[PDB]
């Protein structure tokens, strides 16, 4: 009890925040979707509803410790709340996301942090042709709010969305999901712009 | 006087 | 880190908040619309559904550093929270405006702030029509709640909506949509009503 | 900024807050309807939405100032959580009020307060009338939740509700809207008890 | 508006705050209900909408003080954040309750403190036999949630329900409205448990 | 002690601490002297050595109370350190002022303080003559430092020094002491300067 | 420490300090001198050099406690600092009087004080005849500078001083030391006043 | 009072304190000495004592106010404290000085700032010579301890000490006494270092 | 400097003081004394004035550490303000010591505090005979002021005063210098009454 | 006085202060002596007083910063209660050490510190001899009173004392004054032990 006290102090208690990355000090985010569900089609307004967990991790340096110092704890468990988390975020929903998961992150000694978001997201989709055999395809694009990939950049560890908790008595079947790295550039800007597009294929059961 | 007296002298 | 956590530091914890402008300091906001859906119309209500972005941009000089005193910072990222920002709000909507992204502004060295929240609005609209060759205009106003154009006034740098990342397979068509300053007067009182009109025409695809 | 910055500090950072009203110490709060739109009537329920600007104003001696101390400051704006403000209740509504505007509020030197909030509101409302030609009329009662006549005095400068501003192309055209001071005493007590009756006889088309 | 703000100081800043009852220190709460409309029924759920106003006294020795040290104020009015309140609660609700009137109590000089929140409530109710002319009976039972008879005693000052404003155009009209204190004992354990039955026989209008 | 402290608690913590008098609240100050004895002579320095008690009288608006607020407190002692005390200061001292006493004022319900510190004094004084019947005068003038008589006025009660309490068996005889106010005018300035001038004739016993 | 820590931390940081005695709660001191020394004589100035012990006992119901709620604790020390101590002051002293033990008193479960500061004192005394078989006769009073005797009592346990650890090899023999309490009334003033005489009878050993 | 609290809080309680001058914004300090005594000669140590009021006067831009926004108040007094003060040291005394008045300074609405602190000093000076008609000299330099001349510049307003209040039956008359500004240059050091010489001429009488 | 900073950050801002041992948690003390010089003897006053050295060595579980969980510090050193410290009082002083040393203790990771603070003490004694061949003997006793034997044991590591830097040309030689632990026993009370008495015997030359 | 208020918040209000320093963290200390003036010499105590400044300098990596940042500032004065100093002190005082300056140190961008305090000092010296041509020598050793040589290591610049500022008329004549570097290593232990000797030959006149 007593050394993750003093670890979460010296950590938390000491300096002001992170103020988030910049050019000169960029950060990685690994972005990874595990869909659990396609709950809800709406052909009057085109907007489709998943649900899902969204796998995000980073790495800080004002986050790592000597284990040794603290009793060999190699990780711990805290409110989302304490730490600097990432400005993901889907491009074209239709209704703020909804959180269905308590918001605390793991923190590993080297300064890694994964936070495990589950989400219901209302997102812009046509379903036409979801009662076919070919079924349909829909498409939404996550990313940072405010910064630049000089700033995140943003990566994944597949391109395969992990299905191996899909809800097998959805109303809808998965014929495949894709999550893809997207890099664009302005001709105004050395930057890069990246994202990740989440790619879903599905018809009615 | 005033500018010897502490309680005067900031006028001078 | 070092030097924009002291960068924010000196911009925000010396004084107190910038009690917003006043007609002895006087601010100009620009704004402009990234139009990204129709989503609903409900014909028995009179009421649409957008989905849009809205930039806002104004200047103080109490925000402004020089980026040699803080390792040639010449741009950060913050919570919407930790400064002031204007009251802009749409006259004539008929729920609370959901918003869809981080509550994060860009300032700049300069003084200069962007702010670009995404939004859900309903808003009152007539939709009779919409399901015709012609389709069906709609209108809404946004300005300050409090301010006057003594104030705070509205500029757009264009009177064309961008349409650019509009959804390509929504239920319904934009024919046409502009964002244009208005300015009323009062027969009592010299000083100027802003505000800017996002005029949409439109009809099911 | 300097100015007012001094002035909101004097104001709100000396003192604890403004308890309220008394028998000793009271209030009168004038209020004033802007009608928008009635959005919405629902038969099955009995419950009717209606969309408007509530117009409240009163005066503490507590937020007076001389405009000569404070560089000529003759009135500011503020965010209506640094002020005491009038617990104001529809007496029949059927769901919390939604909130449509910033809430901020305008302080004179003199002391006076106006605050107008935009809201919707459900209330108690038989709309069984309304596809004729008479219509149907409705009524909802404002009032302070906890504060006698004594302590609050209601008023309003005009029985006639403002619908300058009611939408248009609404479903329900407004045949009359009035708000009306009603005073009511018991018996038991030589209090006063008043409220403003918001009367709105309305139709179809 | 001095002697008022000084009570509340000493009132509230000396202490910690009340800690809730105990054994050693018991508390009787008296509940009333004043029901002002059954809004709506759902025979596809079972689910009814009530609104009501749920007054609630209770007196604590430390809300105590004499009024000829503070300016002969006899009671006052404050926000329930202010201080302790009972965690009264409907057993068979089926969403969270929607709150519809400003938090502020009403404290005397002898302790006793008055709280009346109006509420919407869903609960658990088979309304088969609403059109009928015999109609339909239902029931809700509330209490703390977490003390015992013997740390809150729950009384009524009449079994009848208060009808006197009774929306009168509402779709459902009220035969009977009771409200019944109840003590249950268990087998395992001598503290009784007391809950006040709020049971409604009502039908269509 | 309940009723003390609340009073201390409100005359003390609630407000800023008296910034001292002005010109547009000015003071008065009533000053005596109380000579117990004349300790020490050096003619080859000349200095004498005196030990007395000085009575400082003033009042404040802002240590007013109402007693029948505070249970009848007419009174009370407090440490010198939580009021104001005016700067009186003997103007031809030749070492710092020994305190004999604790620094404790009485407080009264009309915002009158007394407060009497034992001294010991060293002081400019030639007394060639004291080893006559004839003895030696000296004297020294008190008042503030920074306060001219609009800001604060000296008066005594009485010019005859208290020897009541003279030392009878000191090694010096008192054959008079005075304690007479004195007016300066400057020539360039209408406010006047106020001491009170302590005079001593004294001898070898 | 645990219990320790506890107690104190209960009995000193809950409340405010302890304001002093009052006429509603008047409170007695027992007064008592253990002679230790008397150091120097100085005739040419008529001042006597005493250290002795002054024992100092009263009693405070805001300082018990029951020792079964902490851990059987009957009695602590503390530094006096913490605690309110009697102004008990020499009323003939011609330096400030000199600490030489630590300002540390014990408290006892029934509010019971005990402090023994150690003193240096210098004090008004004609050593004229110190050096015979006669010796000489000196006297100093010790009282409250503040309080009367309606609000600090004092006391003596017995009028023989203590003189068991009255340095043996001192340049000067005691012939007697007594402590006396002594009833003081004034014209002035309807209170009486109480001190207690210290006199001690001595010779050059 | 009200208007003077407000300036206090102004002044001292919105920004760190004033640092002391830079290179970048030196100070100019004014020194004039008013030589109230010698009180003593020690030839067996070669020091003299002196008894004098040390005049100080600057000025800072953050001291300024505009009276009219003050209730026209153009000056206070405030203790040395809650100001900035110059730190003139004596280069050549033998003890710490001894402080003799209230450190208390007076601030004008310009920020220029007097403050004048009575002094006993100790200084090396060879008295040989005292008892002749020639009297004797010494000297004593007054400066900045840590500050050169490009921080802090002194200057006088005259050469000739005050001699308008030193003691008429002093053991020692005043030949001449003079306060001189110097400028002295060192072999170390590239800046300038400014120092007033205080020389006194004086014999027995 | 981060490991010791965070150490001390942990030892000494995490809990609250040490209160001191009690008759539960005991605690030993061991004193001993290198004598630096007597540099002072008074036969008019009977005093005698020591430099020394006082060693005092104690230990606290409140200040162990793990030096793996710290980077491998093993022991640092603190001002002795930041800890705990024994009330080590000289029981026949005459003035209060004089310190002559920065005030900074040793802290090793077992707990141990050791703090050797210079002291210069004045102390009773006849000094008749020192200037012979025989010298004279002298004593005084420390010990704790407030503390039994049953909670501060005192005792030395061996009864030879150091005088390895005793001055070589001091006014009086050492003929012997010792330190040893006393108990005494009253016949009322079971704890014992421990001290150590330092005898030194020395004589002129 | 901006840019300096934001370097000292910098430096000063960001992280815990220099906990001094380690083995493993060491400094060095540089002393210099400029004597000022020998006093006094007491022949019946053997104490010699002192009057002299004592440079001190070090550097601290935690006090650097860039000029470029901070308005070009190279250095500043700063109050020595703001930064850690050393503990340098006199080994053989017999009071203690009087200080005659402010206590105000210079820090400059590097991290470099020069505090010089000025003092009266007096120290163990027999001045048998000193009324002679050959005169006599004393000296005083200073270092570290908690710190090996592993910790601090002191050093001088010069062993020639600094006589530049040697008062002219003192009543001793300086023949020679030095300050050595002397290393000291006890048996028992591998870690240096450093002081500075300072040696003065003197005599009269």
């Amino acid at each position: 009890q007593a050394n993750l006290m003093r670890l979460k102090s010296d950590l938390f208690n000491r300096s002001p925040m992170y103020p988030g990355p910049t050019k000169d000090d960029p950060l990685t985010v690994t972005l990874g979707f595990t869909l659990q569900d396609i709950v809800k089609v709406d052909s009057s307004t085109n907007e489709v509803d998943l649900v899902y967990y969204e796998q995000q991790r980073w790495k800080l340096n004002s986050l790592m410790w000597d284990p040794n110092e603290y009793g060999n704890i190699t990780d711990f468990r805290t409110s989302a709340a304490d730490i600097w988390t990432p400005d993901i975020t889907a491009y074209s929903s239709t209704r703020p996301v909804q959180v269905l998961s308590p918001q605390i992150a793991v923190v590993t000694h080297d300064g890694s942090v994964m936070f495990i978001p589950a989400q219901r997201l209302s997102f812009m989709c046509d379903p036409t042709g979801v009662d076919s055999e070919e079924g349909v395809t829909c498409a939404v694009k996550f990313g940072s709010w405010v910064y630049s990939g000089f700033e995140i950049d943003l990566k994944t560890d597949t391109d395969q969305v992990d299905l191996s908790s899909y809800y097998a008595s959805s109303k809808y079947e998965i014929l495949s999901a894709t999550q893809t790295r997207q890099v664009q550039h302005y001709s105004c800007c050395p930057e890069p712009y990246i994202d990740v597009n989440l790619v879903v294929k599905f018809r009615e059961r | 006087g005033c500018c010897s007296d502490p309680r005067c002298a900031w006028r001078c």
